[PDB]
Protein backbone atom coordinates (compact mmCIF):
# COMPACT_ATOMS: atom_id res chain seq x y z
CA UNK A 1 0.00 0.00 0.00
CA UNK A 2 1.08 3.55 -0.73
CA UNK A 3 1.34 6.39 1.73
CA UNK A 4 1.66 9.93 0.41
CA UNK A 5 4.82 9.83 -1.75
CA UNK A 6 5.77 13.24 -0.39
CA UNK A 7 9.21 13.45 -2.02
CA UNK A 8 8.83 16.37 -4.47
CA UNK A 9 8.30 20.14 -4.16
CA UNK B 1 25.94 23.80 12.49
CA UNK B 2 23.53 26.24 10.83
CA UNK B 3 23.39 28.75 13.69
CA UNK B 4 25.55 31.27 11.84
CA UNK B 5 23.52 31.26 8.59
CA UNK B 6 20.55 33.55 7.94
CA UNK B 7 17.09 31.98 8.06
CA UNK B 8 16.37 33.21 4.53
CA UNK B 9 19.67 31.78 3.27
CA UNK B 10 18.87 28.39 4.83
CA UNK B 11 15.50 28.37 3.05
CA UNK B 12 17.06 29.38 -0.27
CA UNK B 13 19.73 26.68 0.05
CA UNK B 14 17.08 24.09 0.96
CA UNK B 15 15.39 24.90 -2.35
CA UNK B 16 18.72 24.59 -4.15
CA UNK B 17 19.43 21.24 -2.48
CA UNK B 18 16.07 19.89 -3.62
CA UNK B 19 16.89 20.85 -7.22
CA UNK B 20 20.26 19.12 -6.83
CA UNK B 21 18.58 16.09 -5.19
CA UNK B 22 20.83 16.58 -2.14
CA UNK B 23 18.19 15.68 0.41
CA UNK B 24 20.50 15.23 3.40
CA UNK B 25 21.68 18.82 2.84
CA UNK B 26 18.06 19.91 2.36
CA UNK B 27 17.11 18.34 5.69
CA UNK B 28 20.04 19.96 7.51
CA UNK B 29 19.16 23.35 6.03
CA UNK B 30 15.55 23.08 7.10
CA UNK B 31 16.49 21.81 10.55
CA UNK B 32 18.58 24.97 10.87
CA UNK B 33 15.63 27.06 9.68
CA UNK B 34 13.30 25.49 12.25
CA UNK B 35 15.86 26.11 14.99
CA UNK B 36 15.74 29.85 14.28
CA UNK B 37 12.59 29.66 16.42
CA UNK B 38 10.12 31.31 14.04
CA UNK B 39 7.00 29.55 12.82
CA UNK B 40 7.11 28.08 9.31
CA UNK B 41 5.05 29.17 6.32
CA UNK B 42 3.04 26.77 4.18
CA UNK B 43 5.86 26.59 1.62
CA UNK B 44 8.47 26.18 4.36
CA UNK B 45 6.54 23.35 6.03
CA UNK B 46 6.49 21.49 2.73
CA UNK B 47 10.25 21.95 2.29
CA UNK B 48 10.81 20.48 5.76
CA UNK B 49 8.51 17.54 4.97
CA UNK B 50 10.00 16.81 1.53
CA UNK B 51 13.57 16.87 2.86
CA UNK B 52 13.07 14.39 5.68
CA UNK B 53 10.68 12.23 3.66
CA UNK B 54 13.44 11.64 1.12
CA UNK B 55 16.11 11.01 3.77
CA UNK B 56 14.05 8.54 5.78
CA UNK B 57 12.70 7.04 2.55
CA UNK B 58 16.17 5.97 1.48
CA UNK B 59 16.83 4.56 4.94
CA UNK B 60 13.54 2.63 4.96
CA UNK B 61 14.29 1.20 1.51
CA UNK B 62 17.75 0.10 2.67
CA UNK B 63 16.42 -1.37 5.92
CA UNK B 64 13.89 -3.49 4.02
CA UNK B 65 16.58 -4.83 1.67
CA UNK B 66 18.82 -5.75 4.60
CA UNK B 67 15.98 -7.15 6.71
CA UNK B 68 14.97 -9.41 3.82
CA UNK B 69 18.54 -10.68 3.41
CA UNK B 70 18.71 -11.21 7.18
CA UNK B 71 15.50 -13.26 7.26
CA UNK B 72 16.74 -15.43 4.39
CA UNK B 73 19.91 -16.19 6.36
CA UNK B 74 17.82 -17.43 9.31
CA UNK B 75 28.38 -14.46 10.29
CA UNK B 76 27.03 -11.47 12.18
CA UNK B 77 27.61 -9.02 9.32
CA UNK B 78 24.08 -8.82 7.87
CA UNK B 79 22.55 -8.34 11.32
CA UNK B 80 25.23 -5.82 12.30
CA UNK B 81 24.73 -3.74 9.16
CA UNK B 82 20.93 -3.87 9.40
CA UNK B 83 21.25 -2.67 13.01
CA UNK B 84 23.48 0.21 11.89
CA UNK B 85 21.01 1.37 9.23
CA UNK B 86 18.15 0.86 11.69
CA UNK B 87 19.91 3.00 14.30
CA UNK B 88 20.56 5.73 11.73
CA UNK B 89 16.89 5.66 10.69
CA UNK B 90 15.75 5.91 14.31
CA UNK B 91 18.02 8.91 14.81
CA UNK B 92 16.46 10.73 11.85
CA UNK B 93 12.95 10.00 13.13
CA UNK B 94 13.93 11.17 16.63
CA UNK B 95 15.34 14.36 15.13
CA UNK B 96 12.10 15.13 13.26
CA UNK B 97 9.99 14.30 16.30
CA UNK B 98 12.22 16.57 18.38
CA UNK B 99 11.66 19.46 15.98
CA UNK B 100 7.90 18.95 16.16
CA UNK B 101 8.06 18.84 19.96
CA UNK B 102 10.50 21.80 20.25
CA UNK B 103 8.51 23.70 19.36
CA UNK B 104 6.62 23.50 16.06
CA UNK B 105 3.44 21.83 17.34
CA UNK B 106 2.89 23.93 20.47
CA UNK B 107 3.15 27.14 18.44
CA UNK B 108 0.91 25.88 15.60
CA UNK B 109 -2.55 27.41 16.07
CA UNK B 110 -4.07 27.35 12.60
CA UNK B 111 -5.69 24.12 11.46
CA UNK B 112 -3.49 23.86 8.38
CA UNK B 113 -0.22 24.10 10.33
CA UNK B 114 -1.40 22.05 13.32
CA UNK B 115 -2.84 19.20 11.23
CA UNK B 116 0.30 19.21 9.06
CA UNK B 117 2.63 18.79 12.04
CA UNK B 118 0.46 16.20 13.79
CA UNK B 119 0.30 14.17 10.58
CA UNK B 120 4.11 14.44 10.47
CA UNK B 121 4.28 13.22 14.07
CA UNK B 122 2.12 10.22 13.21
CA UNK B 123 4.23 9.46 10.14
CA UNK B 124 7.57 9.43 11.94
CA UNK B 125 6.26 7.34 14.83
CA UNK B 126 4.92 5.01 12.12
CA UNK B 127 8.42 4.76 10.65
CA UNK B 128 9.75 3.97 14.12
CA UNK B 129 7.04 1.31 14.47
CA UNK B 130 8.07 -0.34 11.19
CA UNK B 131 11.41 -1.35 12.77
CA UNK B 132 10.28 -1.74 16.39
CA UNK B 133 10.44 -5.20 17.98
CA UNK B 134 11.08 -4.72 21.72
CA UNK B 135 9.05 -3.72 24.76
CA UNK B 136 8.25 -0.28 23.29
CA UNK B 137 6.69 -1.28 19.95
CA UNK B 138 3.22 -1.05 21.49
CA UNK B 139 3.93 2.38 22.95
CA UNK B 140 5.35 3.58 19.61
CA UNK B 141 2.23 2.37 17.80
CA UNK B 142 0.00 4.16 20.30
CA UNK B 143 2.07 7.33 19.88
CA UNK B 144 1.49 7.18 16.12
CA UNK B 145 -2.23 6.49 16.58
CA UNK B 146 -2.65 9.34 19.07
CA UNK B 147 -0.98 11.89 16.79
CA UNK B 148 -2.97 10.78 13.74
CA UNK B 149 -6.19 10.81 15.76
CA UNK B 150 -5.74 14.36 17.04
CA UNK B 151 -4.95 15.48 13.49
CA UNK B 152 -8.07 13.68 12.21
CA UNK B 153 -10.26 15.35 14.83
CA UNK B 154 -9.03 18.83 13.90
CA UNK B 155 -9.26 18.23 10.15
CA UNK B 156 -12.86 17.00 10.35
CA UNK B 157 -13.87 20.09 12.33
CA UNK B 158 -11.82 22.68 10.45
CA UNK B 159 -11.20 21.55 6.87
CA UNK B 160 -13.40 20.69 3.87
CA UNK B 161 -13.37 17.00 2.86
CA UNK B 162 -11.31 17.79 -0.27
CA UNK B 163 -8.52 19.64 1.55
CA UNK B 164 -5.29 17.96 0.35
CA UNK B 165 -3.78 17.91 3.85
CA UNK B 166 -6.94 16.27 5.22
CA UNK B 167 -6.91 13.74 2.37
CA UNK B 168 -3.23 12.87 2.80
CA UNK B 169 -3.68 12.52 6.54
CA UNK B 170 -6.53 10.05 6.04
CA UNK B 171 -4.51 8.19 3.41
CA UNK B 172 -1.53 7.73 5.74
CA UNK B 173 -3.72 6.94 8.76
CA UNK B 174 -5.39 4.25 6.64
CA UNK B 175 -1.94 2.86 5.79
CA UNK B 176 -1.17 2.93 9.52
CA UNK B 177 -4.29 0.85 10.19
CA UNK B 178 -3.47 -1.65 7.45
CA UNK B 179 0.29 -2.02 7.79
CA UNK B 180 1.01 -1.24 11.46
CA UNK B 181 -2.11 -1.72 13.59
CA UNK B 182 -3.32 -4.98 11.96
CA UNK B 183 -6.72 -3.36 11.35
CA UNK B 184 -7.35 -3.81 7.61
CA UNK B 185 -11.10 -3.31 8.01
CA UNK B 186 -10.57 0.06 9.69
CA UNK B 187 -8.09 0.91 6.92
CA UNK B 188 -10.62 0.09 4.18
CA UNK B 189 -13.48 1.89 5.93
CA UNK B 190 -11.46 5.07 6.42
CA UNK B 191 -10.26 5.08 2.80
CA UNK B 192 -13.79 4.53 1.42
CA UNK B 193 -15.44 7.14 3.64
CA UNK B 194 -12.66 9.63 2.88
CA UNK B 195 -12.96 9.06 -0.87
CA UNK B 196 -16.76 9.26 -0.92
CA UNK B 197 -16.95 12.45 1.14
CA UNK B 198 -14.29 14.09 -1.05
CA UNK B 199 -16.13 13.06 -4.22
CA UNK B 200 -19.27 14.83 -2.98
CA UNK B 201 -17.31 18.05 -2.30
CA UNK B 202 -15.46 18.26 -5.64
CA UNK B 203 -18.18 20.41 -7.22
CA UNK B 204 -17.07 23.31 -4.99
CA UNK B 205 -13.50 23.43 -6.30
CA UNK B 206 -11.65 25.37 -8.96
CA UNK B 207 -9.88 23.55 -11.79
CA UNK B 208 -6.56 23.74 -9.93
CA UNK B 209 -7.94 22.61 -6.56
CA UNK B 210 -9.87 19.84 -8.32
CA UNK B 211 -6.61 18.49 -9.74
CA UNK B 212 -4.92 18.67 -6.32
CA UNK B 213 -7.69 16.73 -4.58
CA UNK B 214 -8.38 14.11 -7.24
CA UNK B 215 -4.68 13.21 -7.33
CA UNK B 216 -4.81 12.17 -3.68
CA UNK B 217 -8.22 10.51 -4.08
CA UNK B 218 -6.60 8.32 -6.74
CA UNK B 219 -4.06 7.17 -4.14
CA UNK B 220 -6.93 6.23 -1.82
CA UNK B 221 -8.55 4.31 -4.68
CA UNK B 222 -5.25 2.58 -5.50
CA UNK B 223 -5.01 1.29 -1.93
CA UNK B 224 -8.63 0.13 -1.89
CA UNK B 225 -8.00 -1.80 -5.11
CA UNK B 226 -5.03 -3.49 -3.47
CA UNK B 227 -6.91 -4.18 -0.21
CA UNK B 228 -10.19 -5.52 -1.64
CA UNK C 1 36.87 4.19 11.45
CA UNK C 2 37.08 0.69 9.96
CA UNK C 3 40.36 -0.31 11.61
CA UNK C 4 38.64 -2.62 14.09
CA UNK C 5 36.60 -4.57 11.50
CA UNK C 6 37.86 -7.67 9.71
CA UNK C 7 38.87 -7.29 6.06
CA UNK C 8 36.43 -10.04 5.07
CA UNK C 9 33.62 -8.37 7.02
CA UNK C 10 34.30 -5.04 5.30
CA UNK C 11 34.06 -6.76 1.90
CA UNK C 12 30.85 -8.56 2.86
CA UNK C 13 29.30 -5.32 4.13
CA UNK C 14 30.37 -3.49 0.96
CA UNK C 15 28.39 -6.07 -1.01
CA UNK C 16 25.41 -5.59 1.31
CA UNK C 17 25.61 -1.81 0.95
CA UNK C 18 25.54 -2.10 -2.84
CA UNK C 19 22.36 -4.20 -2.63
CA UNK C 20 20.87 -1.56 -0.31
CA UNK C 21 22.07 1.23 -2.64
CA UNK C 22 24.00 2.75 0.29
CA UNK C 23 26.99 3.82 -1.74
CA UNK C 24 28.56 6.14 0.84
CA UNK C 25 28.66 3.17 3.22
CA UNK C 26 29.98 0.97 0.41
CA UNK C 27 32.80 3.44 -0.25
CA UNK C 28 33.71 3.67 3.45
CA UNK C 29 33.76 -0.12 3.73
CA UNK C 30 36.02 -0.50 0.74
CA UNK C 31 38.29 2.32 1.89
CA UNK C 32 38.68 0.36 5.12
CA UNK C 33 39.41 -2.81 3.12
CA UNK C 34 42.11 -1.06 1.08
CA UNK C 35 43.67 0.31 4.26
CA UNK C 36 44.20 -3.24 5.55
CA UNK C 37 47.24 -3.10 3.26
CA UNK C 38 46.62 -6.24 1.20
CA UNK C 39 46.26 -6.15 -2.57
CA UNK C 40 42.73 -6.33 -3.97
CA UNK C 41 41.25 -9.13 -6.06
CA UNK C 42 39.46 -8.56 -9.36
CA UNK C 43 36.07 -8.65 -7.61
CA UNK C 44 37.32 -6.38 -4.82
CA UNK C 45 38.70 -3.81 -7.27
CA UNK C 46 35.30 -3.62 -8.92
CA UNK C 47 33.58 -3.10 -5.56
CA UNK C 48 35.96 -0.21 -4.83
CA UNK C 49 35.31 1.31 -8.26
CA UNK C 50 31.51 0.93 -8.14
CA UNK C 51 31.29 2.48 -4.66
CA UNK C 52 33.22 5.65 -5.43
CA UNK C 53 31.76 5.95 -8.93
CA UNK C 54 28.29 6.20 -7.41
CA UNK C 55 29.37 8.63 -4.68
CA UNK C 56 31.21 11.00 -7.01
CA UNK C 57 28.48 10.54 -9.62
CA UNK C 58 25.87 12.02 -7.31
CA UNK C 59 28.22 14.89 -6.46
CA UNK C 60 28.96 15.58 -10.13
CA UNK C 61 25.24 15.59 -10.95
CA UNK C 62 24.57 18.03 -8.10
CA UNK C 63 27.50 20.26 -9.07
CA UNK C 64 26.21 20.55 -12.64
CA UNK C 65 22.72 21.50 -11.45
CA UNK C 66 24.13 24.18 -9.14
CA UNK C 67 26.67 25.44 -11.68
CA UNK C 68 23.88 25.87 -14.23
CA UNK C 69 21.75 27.83 -11.76
CA UNK C 70 24.82 29.92 -10.88
CA UNK C 71 25.55 30.78 -14.53
CA UNK C 72 21.92 31.79 -15.07
CA UNK C 73 22.18 34.20 -12.13
CA UNK C 74 25.21 35.89 -13.74
CA UNK C 75 22.79 36.85 -3.04
CA UNK C 76 25.84 34.68 -2.49
CA UNK C 77 23.84 31.54 -1.67
CA UNK C 78 24.02 29.73 -5.02
CA UNK C 79 27.77 30.31 -5.29
CA UNK C 80 28.31 29.35 -1.64
CA UNK C 81 26.37 26.10 -2.00
CA UNK C 82 28.03 25.20 -5.31
CA UNK C 83 31.41 25.78 -3.62
CA UNK C 84 30.40 23.48 -0.74
CA UNK C 85 29.39 20.65 -3.08
CA UNK C 86 32.51 21.28 -5.17
CA UNK C 87 34.72 21.05 -2.08
CA UNK C 88 33.02 17.82 -1.02
CA UNK C 89 33.53 16.36 -4.51
CA UNK C 90 37.21 17.34 -4.48
CA UNK C 91 37.63 15.64 -1.12
CA UNK C 92 36.20 12.38 -2.46
CA UNK C 93 38.48 12.51 -5.51
CA UNK C 94 41.49 13.26 -3.29
CA UNK C 95 40.56 10.30 -1.09
CA UNK C 96 40.43 7.91 -4.06
CA UNK C 97 43.67 9.28 -5.49
CA UNK C 98 45.26 8.86 -2.07
CA UNK C 99 44.24 5.20 -1.94
CA UNK C 100 45.72 4.61 -5.40
CA UNK C 101 48.94 6.36 -4.34
CA UNK C 102 49.10 4.64 -0.90
CA UNK C 103 49.66 2.06 -2.06
CA UNK C 104 47.47 0.29 -4.62
CA UNK C 105 49.34 1.33 -7.78
CA UNK C 106 52.89 0.68 -6.59
CA UNK C 107 51.97 -2.86 -5.53
CA UNK C 108 50.00 -3.62 -8.72
CA UNK C 109 52.21 -5.75 -10.98
CA UNK C 110 49.76 -7.60 -13.19
CA UNK C 111 48.46 -5.78 -16.26
CA UNK C 112 44.84 -6.20 -15.21
CA UNK C 113 45.33 -4.63 -11.78
CA UNK C 114 47.79 -1.96 -12.91
CA UNK C 115 45.70 -0.81 -15.89
CA UNK C 116 42.58 -0.81 -13.70
CA UNK C 117 44.14 1.48 -11.09
CA UNK C 118 45.77 3.80 -13.63
CA UNK C 119 42.43 4.16 -15.43
CA UNK C 120 40.92 4.99 -12.03
CA UNK C 121 43.63 7.60 -11.48
CA UNK C 122 42.86 9.19 -14.84
CA UNK C 123 39.13 9.17 -14.09
CA UNK C 124 39.38 10.93 -10.74
CA UNK C 125 41.80 13.55 -12.03
CA UNK C 126 39.28 14.02 -14.86
CA UNK C 127 36.56 14.64 -12.28
CA UNK C 128 38.83 17.17 -10.58
CA UNK C 129 39.42 18.81 -13.98
CA UNK C 130 35.67 19.15 -14.59
CA UNK C 131 35.44 21.66 -11.71
CA UNK C 132 38.93 23.19 -11.95
CA UNK C 133 39.24 26.87 -12.86
CA UNK C 134 42.39 28.21 -11.17
CA UNK C 135 46.13 28.04 -11.75
CA UNK C 136 46.17 24.23 -11.37
CA UNK C 137 43.58 23.24 -13.99
CA UNK C 138 46.35 22.67 -16.54
CA UNK C 139 48.34 20.54 -14.10
CA UNK C 140 45.23 18.52 -13.20
CA UNK C 141 44.52 17.89 -16.89
CA UNK C 142 48.09 16.75 -17.45
CA UNK C 143 47.85 14.45 -14.42
CA UNK C 144 44.75 12.84 -15.94
CA UNK C 145 46.41 12.53 -19.35
CA UNK C 146 49.58 11.01 -17.90
CA UNK C 147 47.68 8.34 -15.94
CA UNK C 148 45.48 7.43 -18.91
CA UNK C 149 48.52 7.32 -21.20
CA UNK C 150 50.49 4.93 -19.00
CA UNK C 151 47.41 2.71 -18.73
CA UNK C 152 46.99 2.81 -22.53
CA UNK C 153 50.63 1.83 -23.08
CA UNK C 154 50.35 -1.18 -20.77
CA UNK C 155 46.99 -2.31 -22.17
CA UNK C 156 48.21 -2.22 -25.78
CA UNK C 157 51.25 -4.34 -24.86
CA UNK C 158 49.56 -6.76 -22.46
CA UNK C 159 45.86 -7.11 -23.29
CA UNK C 160 43.86 -8.28 -26.32
CA UNK C 161 41.88 -5.52 -28.10
CA UNK C 162 38.58 -6.91 -26.76
CA UNK C 163 39.62 -6.92 -23.09
CA UNK C 164 36.81 -5.03 -21.28
CA UNK C 165 39.26 -3.08 -19.11
CA UNK C 166 41.21 -2.02 -22.20
CA UNK C 167 37.97 -1.03 -23.96
CA UNK C 168 36.65 0.97 -21.00
CA UNK C 169 39.99 2.71 -20.61
CA UNK C 170 39.95 3.79 -24.25
CA UNK C 171 36.31 4.87 -23.93
CA UNK C 172 37.04 7.12 -20.94
CA UNK C 173 40.30 8.42 -22.43
CA UNK C 174 38.32 9.36 -25.54
CA UNK C 175 35.82 11.21 -23.34
CA UNK C 176 38.80 12.93 -21.70
CA UNK C 177 39.99 14.09 -25.12
CA UNK C 178 36.55 15.33 -26.15
CA UNK C 179 35.26 16.89 -22.93
CA UNK C 180 38.41 17.97 -21.06
CA UNK C 181 41.35 18.36 -23.45
CA UNK C 182 39.45 20.13 -26.28
CA UNK C 183 40.73 17.48 -28.72
CA UNK C 184 37.58 16.11 -30.40
CA UNK C 185 39.54 14.76 -33.36
CA UNK C 186 41.78 12.72 -31.06
CA UNK C 187 38.65 11.55 -29.24
CA UNK C 188 37.01 10.36 -32.47
CA UNK C 189 40.19 8.72 -33.77
CA UNK C 190 40.75 6.78 -30.55
CA UNK C 191 37.13 5.61 -30.41
CA UNK C 192 37.14 4.47 -34.06
CA UNK C 193 40.49 2.67 -33.85
CA UNK C 194 39.46 1.03 -30.57
CA UNK C 195 36.15 -0.15 -32.01
CA UNK C 196 37.65 -1.45 -35.26
CA UNK C 197 40.46 -3.38 -33.56
CA UNK C 198 37.99 -4.93 -31.11
CA UNK C 199 35.64 -5.92 -33.94
CA UNK C 200 38.47 -7.84 -35.63
CA UNK C 201 39.24 -9.74 -32.39
CA UNK C 202 35.66 -10.78 -31.53
CA UNK C 203 35.98 -14.09 -33.40
CA UNK C 204 38.34 -15.32 -30.65
CA UNK C 205 35.83 -14.93 -27.81
CA UNK C 206 33.35 -17.17 -26.06
CA UNK C 207 29.66 -16.28 -25.98
CA UNK C 208 30.04 -14.68 -22.54
CA UNK C 209 33.19 -12.70 -23.37
CA UNK C 210 31.59 -11.63 -26.67
CA UNK C 211 28.68 -10.11 -24.74
CA UNK C 212 31.06 -8.34 -22.34
CA UNK C 213 33.09 -6.75 -25.13
CA UNK C 214 30.27 -5.82 -27.50
CA UNK C 215 28.48 -4.00 -24.67
CA UNK C 216 31.41 -1.61 -24.31
CA UNK C 217 31.91 -1.35 -28.08
CA UNK C 218 28.31 -0.11 -28.25
CA UNK C 219 29.25 2.71 -25.86
CA UNK C 220 32.12 3.65 -28.18
CA UNK C 221 29.71 3.63 -31.12
CA UNK C 222 27.19 5.73 -29.17
CA UNK C 223 29.84 8.41 -28.61
CA UNK C 224 30.95 8.37 -32.25
CA UNK C 225 27.32 8.85 -33.32
CA UNK C 226 27.10 11.86 -31.02
CA UNK C 227 30.47 13.27 -32.13
CA UNK C 228 30.12 12.87 -35.91
CA UNK D 1 29.17 11.80 -24.30
CA UNK D 2 29.15 8.76 -22.05
CA UNK D 3 32.03 7.43 -20.01
CA UNK D 4 31.78 3.93 -18.57
CA UNK D 5 28.64 4.03 -16.40
CA UNK D 6 30.45 1.95 -13.80
CA UNK D 7 27.74 2.09 -11.13
CA UNK D 8 26.60 -1.56 -10.85
CA UNK D 9 28.19 -4.82 -9.65
C1 LIG E 1 0.41 14.94 3.80
C2 LIG E 1 0.29 15.41 2.35
C3 LIG E 1 -0.92 15.90 1.88
C4 LIG E 1 -1.01 16.32 0.57
C5 LIG E 1 0.07 16.25 -0.29
N1 LIG E 1 -0.18 16.72 -1.65
O1 LIG E 1 0.45 16.12 -2.74
O2 LIG E 1 -0.94 17.60 -1.81
C6 LIG E 1 1.31 15.77 0.17
O3 LIG E 1 2.47 15.62 -0.63
C7 LIG E 1 3.33 16.65 -1.06
O4 LIG E 1 4.02 17.25 -0.30
C8 LIG E 1 3.37 16.93 -2.57
C9 LIG E 1 2.47 17.86 -3.08
C10 LIG E 1 2.49 18.09 -4.45
C11 LIG E 1 3.39 17.40 -5.25
C12 LIG E 1 3.43 17.63 -6.76
F1 LIG E 1 4.65 17.25 -7.25
F2 LIG E 1 2.46 16.87 -7.34
F3 LIG E 1 3.21 18.95 -7.02
N2 LIG E 1 4.22 16.52 -4.74
C13 LIG E 1 4.24 16.27 -3.44
C14 LIG E 1 5.25 15.23 -2.98
C15 LIG E 1 1.38 15.35 1.49
C1 LIG F 1 36.70 0.68 -16.71
C2 LIG F 1 35.62 -0.37 -16.99
C3 LIG F 1 35.83 -1.34 -17.95
C4 LIG F 1 34.85 -2.28 -18.19
C5 LIG F 1 33.65 -2.27 -17.48
N1 LIG F 1 32.70 -3.31 -17.84
O1 LIG F 1 31.32 -3.07 -17.82
O2 LIG F 1 33.12 -4.36 -18.18
C6 LIG F 1 33.42 -1.30 -16.49
O3 LIG F 1 32.23 -1.16 -15.74
C7 LIG F 1 31.82 -1.98 -14.67
O4 LIG F 1 32.39 -1.97 -13.63
C8 LIG F 1 30.57 -2.84 -14.90
C9 LIG F 1 30.74 -4.11 -15.41
C10 LIG F 1 29.61 -4.88 -15.64
C11 LIG F 1 28.36 -4.36 -15.35
C12 LIG F 1 27.10 -5.18 -15.60
F1 LIG F 1 26.08 -4.70 -14.82
F2 LIG F 1 26.75 -5.06 -16.91
F3 LIG F 1 27.34 -6.49 -15.30
N2 LIG F 1 28.23 -3.15 -14.87
C13 LIG F 1 29.27 -2.38 -14.64
C14 LIG F 1 28.97 -1.00 -14.07
C15 LIG F 1 34.43 -0.36 -16.27
CA1 LIG G 1 18.73 37.00 11.00
CA1 LIG H 1 42.25 -9.88 10.34
CL1 LIG I 1 28.16 -2.39 10.34
CL1 LIG J 1 1.04 30.50 16.30
CL1 LIG K 1 26.46 26.43 1.85
CL1 LIG L 1 51.91 -7.25 -6.49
Amino acid sequence: AGSIPGRRS
Amino acid sequence: AMGSMERASLIQKAKLAEQAERYEDMAAFMKGAVEKGEELSCEERNLLSVAYKNVVGGQRAAWRVLSSIEQKSNGPEVREYREKVETELQGVCDTVLGLLDSHLIKEAGDAESRVFYLKMKGDYYRYLAEVATGDDKKRIIDSARSAYQEAMDISKKEMPPTNPIRLGLALNFSVFHYEIANSPEEAISLAKTTFDEAMADLHTLSEDSYKDSTLIMQLLRDNLTLWT
